[PDB]
């Protein structure tokens, strides 16, 4: 779709995340991944059916330009969702033990001490914690 | 038979009706399991997203 | 509750899908009714239909199902909108005049064996002006009534 640069490196950006082993096209096993590491139990047969979905061409695998399609198609509900993606305690904060957790199961086997350092940085106002206004200004926006 | 008639007329409007319901009653579906299925994957690259700004600070 | 009148309307038009007579219509019948009329569906397609409408998941539609599927109320369907739609489905040439040629059409689209003469004395009992064609007005008329 028809959005800015910054935008657009922003999309490829999560699509290098998903595709893992740099081909240029997601596979479902890729797919299956992403969404386990971040607490979900989709099966085999959901996983066909949502890359069948994305995949305009029908060769069973998602590229950048049908992943591009994806992102683009109110619109700030979703920075409270990726911090809520965080936030497990629903408590209003991230704290180090809940950012390991997401952190590592991604596959940054971040040490407690490197842990601490990343909400030591992101930490504005020092309660040891991340808010959401501490959140969004990471996210930059 | 006008009565005949009429209801044949009826009859032919009815199922033409019916056969638009039954496909309307998939388009439903399939946009519904769509944005499912969309806003699924959108939401998982959107945490991918946060999780790679918390790498980059 | 509907009229004793509309639910044998309904029979009528739920025992053109049912073309067996066992009072269940399957995803071939459904799919030998839209093919002749035109459309395509994929087997998937069809099950899929069939899955929205089936209530008792049995795998076969029965009356109380169409009727349910008939008297639901849509989004895009303002009354006379449906009324309009079947209008231009008759009306094949969009001319705003259903003719006898585009009637035997329809007819023959819905499996029915009616002879020419037949769909004659159709044209004759609907057309109020004596043209000898359909329009709309006179669509409406032999609809709501
Ligand atoms: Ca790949
Ligand atoms: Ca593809
Ligand atoms: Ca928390
Ligand atoms: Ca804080
Ligand atoms: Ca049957
Ligand atoms: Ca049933
Ligand atoms: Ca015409
Ligand atoms: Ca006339």
């Amino acid at each position: 779709d028809q959005l800015t640069d910054d935008q657009i490196s922003e999309f490829k950006e999560a699509f290098s995340l998903f595709d893992k082993d740099g081909d240029g096209c997601i596979t479902t096993k890729e797919l299956g991944t992403v969404m386990r590491s971040l607490g979900q139990n989709p099966t085999e047969a959901e996983l066909q059916d949502m890359i069948n979905e994305v995949d305009a061409d029908g060769n069973g695998t998602i590229d950048f330009p049908e992943f591009l399609n994806l992102m683009a198609r109110d619109s700030e509900e979703e920075l409270k969702e990726a911090f809520r993606v965080f936030d497990k305690d629903q408590n209003g904060f991230i704290s180090a033990a809940e950012l390991r957790h997401v952190m590592t199961n991604l596959g940054e086997k971040l040490t407690d001490e490197e842990v601490d350092e990343m909400i030591r940085e992101a930490d504005v106002d020092g309660d040891g914690q991340i808010n959401y206004e501490e959140f969004v200004k990471v996210m930059m926006a | 038979s006008s009565i005949e008639r009429l209801q044949q007329w009826r009859k032919a409007a009815l199922v033409l009706n019916a056969s638009r319901r039954f496909r309307y009653t998939l388009d439903l579906k399939k946009e519904q399991e769509t944005r499912e299925m969309r806003q699924k994957i959108r939401s998982h690259a959107h945490a991918l997203l946060a999780a790679n700004r918390f790498m980059d600070m």
